[PDB]
């Protein structure tokens, strides 16, 4: 019985899996154009924001290299509010 | 030595029973048809995102779309 | 306590006689807080006070022989006029091991320390002068 | 660097400080050394967590695994100075000075 | 002990020194270390005394805090590169707290307070293998990351070692102490020269183990612990005591001996890097572990201690002892001057 | 160092999928296989360019041939689509298993109407080619010039000349 | 606060190390490595080490300290101002340090730290239908052969030598 | 978060009913009481067994630390390595019962 | 001495634990994958001391990947001139600073 359940479930697996798969490129799509917003909404508040700073360049990347990181936690929700900090960054782990 | 197993059954039964089940999952694994199958399910259970390829003229065994008939199937899953 | 010698050693000699007697006390007085945690540490004194007591006699020793090392070696230099010369240092060993005789209250380790840390001094302000490596960085 | 960092290798000096200033019994030396031990394991623990570096994170367990192996062997030496002078003083542990 | 778990706990011992040579990863690293204490520590309370106990307690308290000091410096590795491989440190204070580390691991001075007392506690045998093969790993370990050891430390370490190891020895009449502040001022002599050149701190580190082995050797085969029956060995068999003599004599850096091979190859390696009133320290302090050499010499060879009238029982039974080596390591520790540039075979 | 270059927020407006994840999930298998080429366009240069500011178009794509396929569904099946995705939403793991016949009805009104075929267990999971028309990046980590390597051993080995060379040892 | 927790706890973890420095009786310093070990496991739960936690309490908690105050229970026959006075040190150095990093947003005692919250150095994205954390401990049997018999070694010569050198004979 | 209210409700139940225990029959005067066990007045003697018996304890549990990724474990892809080291580290937990069984470990409490 | 048996037999016995950007189950990347990837390419073959000078920007973006200092020292600079500048006054946060505009997807 074990054999026949579990081979089934094993099944149903792969059929939950390629459902994520098919849904991912919309989600990635998704999370490229949030993360970007996210990330010229804090450069532009950092650019009316750092004006009376001294020898400040906004949007100045602190690594070297010209290739893309993947933003921080804090890069994104460092300027917005404290609640929308928490649910972003401990409601995973702090979820039931 | 069936003495010895009929002394040890009459005293020990429960070490009997305990070397008995280890033999047998120590061997049994390698005498199944069905071992063949755990590998193939788990290498076929996509945890991650099949990334495509880029097409440059000369793959006629990797599909164009999901549905086409080239590429690896399961059916001996569906039907085991 | 690296900045301890090079503030000691950054003055020339025979030129600012204050704060080079300061910096040699302050050097002999780390070093004798070190000698006084380790004793306390291997030798555990009967009391708090009693500890203390070895703290600051070790400590006021060890300061006592600096600043006199300092003093008669900077007060050489100066009535001798000869700044790069380690019969300088010589008279300020001969003077802290004259130093510490007095604080031991004994002749014969005066006069011994005299000679020892005379030619302690002395070779030592010959590897200032001549750049004599003890930590010596790996060339080859 | 990270403000939690600073905790956890400030609470391996305060356990370290703790593990190198005997009281009297070696039981207390035994979870200095043991605080240590787990001090060193959340802050493994917390980088590889934070790196996303999925092979160590087995590592932690076995710092765990052997160190409590070790921490075995010092209970039963504690034991066997035990079975000599009926406690676990340190200053009973002197006859090695001559 | 039974033979077959007296062999498994040996060759666990043995597994732990290699899992330390052999690895590439800092956590294999202290699991070699953490399995030779685990397989040593049996080894050292093989008689079953109050002494093996507090010895062993000794040796596990500052192997342990070693341990864990090495596995700090392991993980603040881990924070400022990232990586696991076992080669040079990339923070100051992981190399600070690594090099404490295996300087207490080979009980270096000022953490050689263990050393004298674990030695006195063990059996000769057990003594053997604290202080030769249980140098072997920390000072490959030293080996690996000396690009980030610091050299203020390191030689700070070696001095006070070569220093406290020539003073602890001058007072002392007990065998296993004085073969334990040996190995102090001999550990400090191999670390001195482990940034200038690691081949001669290879060579220090074998003919060190090799004139060990035969001093312990022939402390097994007398069944020796003190220098007072130590001196009865000339009225019982007086090979032992030439051979005493000749292997003390090396130790002491005499030439044209074997032990003067890797002290001078040091000075030779530091005075190419311009330090010359180190390696004159140095030499001038080993006259120490020279002088109570001498006295063991004296002691033993070269004059005649009164002995007692019952030794007139033991000379009716030959020794049947098994002197694993015993022939070979005498040579190997006296005559291998001619041969100095072998070492070669170590780069 | 450079200032990093982020795209306008004029740049990032795209009429959005705004359906919840069991509407998602309930259409996911007819979603890979009708709107398998532009996803996979994305997705192929999403993992050549390790960057999503260049992967912005063929992402605008995606979210305009999502839409195309929900409002497919819209027209003409949108009662065994919605009976579908709420007992779907119902499951707290949201289990395709509790809704076979929802399931069943929803692609008899698809494979009638509009003759999608669901892809079956194995398809969607599958390593396509994809034939794109913008270039392969050549230093896609943006990687600078890498040392020159130590020049190697060469040369046949002669002896030592005199030997060890140690003091006075002439081999 | 609740964006600081983390760092909290870490303040209560540093508090409970003074709890058994101290060493006010090895039956209390148990106590405190015990509610040291439970908040040191809260500060791992809260990155996502949910295995790694449930290991602090199973087995450092749960199995190894069990036998901590087992062995002490056999010793130290059931009924300081060095205790007193190191406590209230520790706990000054350590709200010191809290003062200073909190007033400055930075300090340094070794290194320099920085006086944010700790939820500033995440991650911002997901790990599919898995723990990533789950998966690299499951591969101890898939990658981490020569470490499971090293290991398994280990605890096999612990279990014989635990029993050569408890015996006495 | 959820779990931390839990938590702090059990304790705090917990705690309540401890203070409510300890406290509600103090209100109660009854008496003060004099009052001037099996060993009279001597020493708690150690026994090496139950000591062996919490080092084997905390022994196995390490070897359980050890199986407890099984579950996970037996998704991999390398089956053949995995099931090896797994059916390796319950046969060194047997080895280690065997060799305390055989050893007379396991006397007195069997 | 570093005995390398792990080379002279062909075993892989800890190589695959040691570094972040070795072969990872399910392909999980670490965070800081590609800056290591780039130092070890950088300094691979050419020697340690060598590696120290001439891989230097590498590093130091690897490391500040790994901990992250530049990154949360400016944060520090961006978040205490703003609360500067609303306790003078003369800055306001926007809407979608504030939770009010209903995020994007
Ligand atoms: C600038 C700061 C940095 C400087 C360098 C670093 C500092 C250390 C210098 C080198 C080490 C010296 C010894 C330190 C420990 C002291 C010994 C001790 O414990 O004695 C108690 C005890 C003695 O007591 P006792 O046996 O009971 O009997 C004594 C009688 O009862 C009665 O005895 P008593 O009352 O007559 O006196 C007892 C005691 C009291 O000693 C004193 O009071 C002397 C204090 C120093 C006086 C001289 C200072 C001179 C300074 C230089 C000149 C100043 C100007 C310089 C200007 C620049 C140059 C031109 O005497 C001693 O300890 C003498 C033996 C040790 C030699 C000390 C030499 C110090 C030289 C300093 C140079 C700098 O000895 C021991 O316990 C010995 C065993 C100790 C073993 C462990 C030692 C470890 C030391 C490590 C130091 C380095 C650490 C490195 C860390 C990094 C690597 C790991
Ligand atoms: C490479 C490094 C080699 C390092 C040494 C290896 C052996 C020592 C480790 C194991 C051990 O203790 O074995 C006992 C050890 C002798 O130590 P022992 O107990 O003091 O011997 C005293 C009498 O042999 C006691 O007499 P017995 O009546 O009891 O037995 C007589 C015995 C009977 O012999 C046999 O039964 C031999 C046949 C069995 C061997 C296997 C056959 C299968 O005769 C011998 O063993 C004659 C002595 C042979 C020389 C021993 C030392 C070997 C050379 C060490 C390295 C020298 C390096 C110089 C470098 C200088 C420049 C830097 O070795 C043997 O018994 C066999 C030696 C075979 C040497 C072969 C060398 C090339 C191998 C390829
Ligand atoms: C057709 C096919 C077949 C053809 C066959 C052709 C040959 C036919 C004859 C067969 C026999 C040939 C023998 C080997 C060739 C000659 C080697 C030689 O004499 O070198 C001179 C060698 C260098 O002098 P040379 O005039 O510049 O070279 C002449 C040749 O060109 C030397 O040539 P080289 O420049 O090429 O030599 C290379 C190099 C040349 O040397 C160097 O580059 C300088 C470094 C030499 C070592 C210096 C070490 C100093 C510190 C340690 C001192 C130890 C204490 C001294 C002895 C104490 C008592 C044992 O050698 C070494 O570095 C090896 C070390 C010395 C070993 C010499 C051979 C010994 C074999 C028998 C050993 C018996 C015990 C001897 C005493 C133990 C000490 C060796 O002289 C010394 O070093 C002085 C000491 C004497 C060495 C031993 C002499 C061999 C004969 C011993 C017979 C008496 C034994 C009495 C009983 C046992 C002792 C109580
Ligand atoms: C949820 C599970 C169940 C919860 C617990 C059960 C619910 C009821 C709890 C309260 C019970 C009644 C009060 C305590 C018992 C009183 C018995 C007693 O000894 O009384 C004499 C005691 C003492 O009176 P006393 O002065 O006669 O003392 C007797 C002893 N001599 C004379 C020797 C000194 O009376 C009290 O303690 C009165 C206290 C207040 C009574 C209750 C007030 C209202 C509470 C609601
Ligand atoms: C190969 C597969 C893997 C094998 C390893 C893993 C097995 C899983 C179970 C682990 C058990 C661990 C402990 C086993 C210890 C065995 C030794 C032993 O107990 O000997 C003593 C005993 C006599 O008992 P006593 O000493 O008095 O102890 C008090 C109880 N009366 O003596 C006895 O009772 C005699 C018992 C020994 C003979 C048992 C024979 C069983 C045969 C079963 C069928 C064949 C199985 C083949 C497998 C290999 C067999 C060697
Ligand atoms: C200058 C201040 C120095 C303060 C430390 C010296 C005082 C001292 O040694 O006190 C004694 C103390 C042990 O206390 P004690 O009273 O002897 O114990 C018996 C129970 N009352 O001894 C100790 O506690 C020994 C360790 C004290 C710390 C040593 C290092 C710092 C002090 C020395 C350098 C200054
Ligand atoms: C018998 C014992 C003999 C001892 C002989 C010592 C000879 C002196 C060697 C050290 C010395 O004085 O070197 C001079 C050096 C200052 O010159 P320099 O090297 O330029 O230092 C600038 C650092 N970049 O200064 C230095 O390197 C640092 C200061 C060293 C002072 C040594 C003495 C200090 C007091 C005792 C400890
Ligand atoms: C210098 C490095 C440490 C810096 C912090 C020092 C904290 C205060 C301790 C100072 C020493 C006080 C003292 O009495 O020490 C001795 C005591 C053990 O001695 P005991 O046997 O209790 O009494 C006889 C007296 N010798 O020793 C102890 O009880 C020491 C326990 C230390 C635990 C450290 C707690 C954290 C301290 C702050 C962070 C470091
Ligand atoms: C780059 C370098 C890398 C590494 C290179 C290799 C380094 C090798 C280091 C070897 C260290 C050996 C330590 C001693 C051997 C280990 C086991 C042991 O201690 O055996 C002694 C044994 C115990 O018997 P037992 O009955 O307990 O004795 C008490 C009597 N009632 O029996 C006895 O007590 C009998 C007495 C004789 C025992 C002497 C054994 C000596 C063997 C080692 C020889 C020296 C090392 C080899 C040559 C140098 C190589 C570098």
């Amino acid at each position: 019985s074990m054999m026949r359940w579990n081979r089934e479930r094993r099944r149903l697996q792969i059929e939950d899996f390629e459902a994520r798969i098919a849904l991912m490129p919309l989600l990635q799509a998704e999370k490229d154009r949030r993360v970007l917003q996210m990330l010229r909404e804090n450069l532009e508040e950092e650019a009316t924001i750092m004006k009376d700073v001294p020898g400040w360049k906004v949007g100045e990347s602190v690594f070297h290299t010209t290739r893309w990181v993947t933003p921080m936690m804090g890069e994104l929700y460092g300027l917005r509010t404290g609640e929308e900090i928490l649910s972003s960054t401990y409601g995973f782990i702090w979820y039931t | 030595v069936a003495a010895f197993l009929k002394n040890v059954w009459a005293k020990e039964p429960v070490l009997v029973a305990s070397f008995a089940i280890a033999g047998l999952a120590v061997i049994l694994p390698t005498l199944s048809p069905y071992t063949k199958y755990s590998l193939m399910i788990n290498r076929a259970t996509p945890y991650n995102y099949p990334v495509p390829l880029r097409d440059d003229g000369n793959m006629p065994d990797v599909p164009s779309h999901p549905q086409d008939p080239q590429g690896p199937s399961l059916e001996w899953l569906k039907r085991l | 306590a690296k900045t301890l010698l090079h503030q000691y050693w950054d003055i020339p000699e025979g030129t600012e006689c204050h704060r080079k007697t300061y910096a040699a006390t302050s050097i002999g007085g780390a070093s004798g807080l070190v000698v006084s945690a380790y004793s306390v540490a291997l030798k555990t004194p009967t009391s708090f006070l009693e500890g203390v007591a070895r703290t600051g006699r070790y400590t006021f020793t060890a300061a006592a022989i600096g600043a006199i090392f300092g003093l008669t070696s900077c007060i050489s230099a100066q009535v001798r006029e000869k700044p790069d010369d380690p019969l300088n240092y010589l008279i300020g060993g001969c003077a802290g091991g004259l130093t510490l005789g007095a604080r031991t209250r004994s002749y014969g380790i005066g006069a011994a320390a005299c000679a020892y840390m005379g030619l302690t001094a002395a070779l030592v302000k010959m590897g200032q002068l001549e750049g004599w490596k003890v930590f010596a960085e790996p060339k080859v | 660097m990270s403000l939690v960092y600073m905790n956890i290798m400030m609470a391996f000096t305060v356990s370290l400080t703790g593990l190198l200033m005997y009281r009297s019994h070696l039981m207390s030396s035994l979870l200095c050394l043991e605080g240590m031990m787990l001090s060193l394991f959340i802050l493994a623990t917390l980088m590889i967590l934070n790196s996303h570096f999925t092979l160590a994170s087995m590592m932690p367990i076995i710092l765990l695994v052997f160190a409590a192996c070790e921490a075995a062997l010092g209970l039963s030496l504690l034991v066997m100075v035990s079975n000599t002078y009926g406690t676990d003083y340190v200053q009973n542990l002197n006859l090695l000075q001559c | 002990m039974n033979p077959i778990i007296l062999i498994i706990i040996l060759m666990t011992v043995m597994l732990g020194t290699i899992i330390v040579m052999i690895s590439t990863h800092w956590l294999l690293i202290w699991i070699g270390f953490e399995m030779n204490m685990l397989a040593i520590i049996p080894i050292m309370m093989k008689k079953h005394n109050p002494r093996a106990t507090e010895a062993s307690t000794k040796y596990f308290l500052t192997q342990s805090t070693a341990s864990m000091l090495l596995m700090m410096a392991i993980i603040i590795n881990l924070m400022f590169s990232g990586q696991w491989t076992v080669m040079k440190l990339f923070n100051p204070m992981a190399s600070m707290l690594m090099t404490m580390a295996l300087a207490m691991k080979l009980g270096m001075a000022p953490f050689h307070f263990w050393v004298p007392e674990v030695t006195q506690g063990i059996p000769l045998s057990s003594g053997l293998i604290l202080l030769t093969w249980q140098k072997l790993a920390p000072m490959s370990v030293l080996y690996q990351i000396l690009p980030s050891i610091n050299l203020d430390l390191i030689l700070t370490l070696s001095i006070l070692s070569i220093t406290i190891g020539g003073w602890g020895g001058l007072n002392q009449t007990q065998l296993r102490k004085i073969m334990a502040y040996s190995s102090i001022a001999h550990m400090g002599w191999m670390t001195a020269v482990l940034l200038y050149n690691p081949t001669m701190t290879l060579l220090n580190l074998i003919i060190y183990i090799i004139m060990t082995s035969t001093m312990f050797t022939l402390f097994m085969a007398n069944s020796t612990t003190t220098t007072l029956s130590l001196s009865h060995t000339w009225n019982k068999a007086p090979i032992m005591t030439i051979l005493v003599l000749i292997t003390l004599l090396s130790m002491g850096g005499l030439p044209p001996l074997s032990g003067f091979m890797p002290k001078w190859m040091i000075i030779q390696e530091m005075t190419k890097n311009d330090s010359i009133i180190l390696p004159t320290l140095m030499a001038i302090t080993a006259l120490l572990n020279l002088y109570f050499y001498m006295r063991l010499t004296y002691s033993t060879a070269l004059t005649m201690f009164p002995s007692t009238n019952n030794m007139k029982m033991k000379w009716q039974f030959p020794t049947t002892k098994r002197m694993t080596l015993l022939p070979t390591m005498t040579v190997l520790s006296t005559m291998l001057l001619p041969l100095t540039p072998i070492l070669s075979i170590l780069e | 160092p450079g200032i990093v270059e982020l795209p306008s927020l004029e740049d990032l407006k795209v009429q959005e999928v705004k359906v919840s994840s069991s509407v998602l999930k309930a259409a996911a298998h007819h979603y890979g296989a009708q709107c398998d080429k532009p996803n996979k366009e994305f997705m192929l240069c999403r993992w050549e360019e390790k960057d999503p500011r260049r992967c912005l178009e063929e992402g605008k794509l995606v979210n305009q041939c999502a839409l195309e396929f929900f409002r497919q569904i819209k027209r003409h099946c949108a009662e065994p689509f919605t009976e579908y995705w709420t007992c779907i939403d119902y499951s707290g793991l949201q289990l395709f298993r509790r809704c076979r016949k929802e399931q069943a009805q929803f692609d008899k009104c698809v494979l009638d109407k509009l003759g999608w075929v669901r892809p079956d267990l194995g398809e969607l999971s599958k390593v396509t080619k994809v034939k794109t028309d913008r270039p392969l990046p050549e230093n896609p980590y943006h990687s600078r010039a890498r040392p020159e390597p130590n020049p190697e051993v060469e040369g046949d080995l002669k002896p030592a000349r005199h030997g060890s060379r140690l003091f006075f040892w002439t081999m | 606060m609740m964006t600081y927790i983390v760092f909290i706890l870490s303040i209560i973890f540093v508090m409970g190390f003074v709890g058994f420095s101290s060493k006010p009786s090895p039956i209390y310093g148990g106590l405190g490595l015990i509610v040291s070990g439970g908040v040191g496991c809260g500060i791992v739960l809260n990155f996502g080490g949910s295995f790694l936690g449930l290991m602090v309490f199973l087995i450092y908690l749960g199995g190894m300290m069990v036998v901590f105050g087992y062995t002490t229970a056999m010793a130290t026959e059931q009924y300081n101002k060095v205790v007193l006075g190191t406590f209230i040190t520790g706990l000054l150095m350590e709200f010191l340090m809290v003062y200073y990093v909190l007033k400055d947003k930075e300090v340094e005692i070794v290194f320099k730290f920085n006086g944010m919250g700790d939820w500033v150095i995440y991650d911002t994205g997901d790990s599919g239908f898995f723990s990533e954390e789950a998966m690299g401990i499951a591969a101890l049997y898939s990658y981490g052969t020569w470490l499971v018999i090293v290991t398994g070694w280990s605890l096999l010569i612990g279990v014989v030598v635990i029993m050569e050198i408890t015996r006495g004979n | 978060m959820n779990l931390m209210i839990t938590l702090l409700t059990n304790f705090t139940l917990a705690t309540l009913l401890v203070t409510i225990a300890f406290w509600l029959p103090q209100l109660n005067v009854y008496s003060e009481k004099t009052s001037p066990d099996p060993m009279g007045s001597a020493r708690l003697p150690f026994s090496m067994k139950f000591f062996l018996v919490a080092i084997t304890f905390l022994l196995f549990d390490l070897e359980i630390a050890l199986l407890l990724p099984l579950p996970w474990a037996s998704q991999t892809t390398n089956l053949n390595t995995m099931l090896t080291m797994a059916l390796l580290l319950i046969f060194l937990l047997a080895v280690s019962l065997a060799y305390e069984w055989t050893q007379k470990g396991l006397e007195w409490t069997e | 001495p570093f005995f390398d048996v792990q080379k002279k037999l062909g075993v892989d016995l800890d190589h695959w634990m040691t570094i972040q950007s070795a072969e990872q189950p399910h392909r999980i990347p670490a965070r800081c994958h590609a800056f290591e990837k780039e130092w070890i390419e950088c300094a691979h073959g050419i020697g340690s001391i060598r590696a120290e000078k001439e891989c230097k920007i590498e590093f130091e973006d690897f490391r500040e990947c790994l901990l992250r200092q530049k990154t949360m020292k400016r944060l520090n600079a961006i978040k205490r001139q703003r609360d500067k500048l609303i306790k003078e006054g003369k800055y306001t946060p926007p809407p979608h600073h504030s939770g009010q505009e209903d995020l994007r997807p």
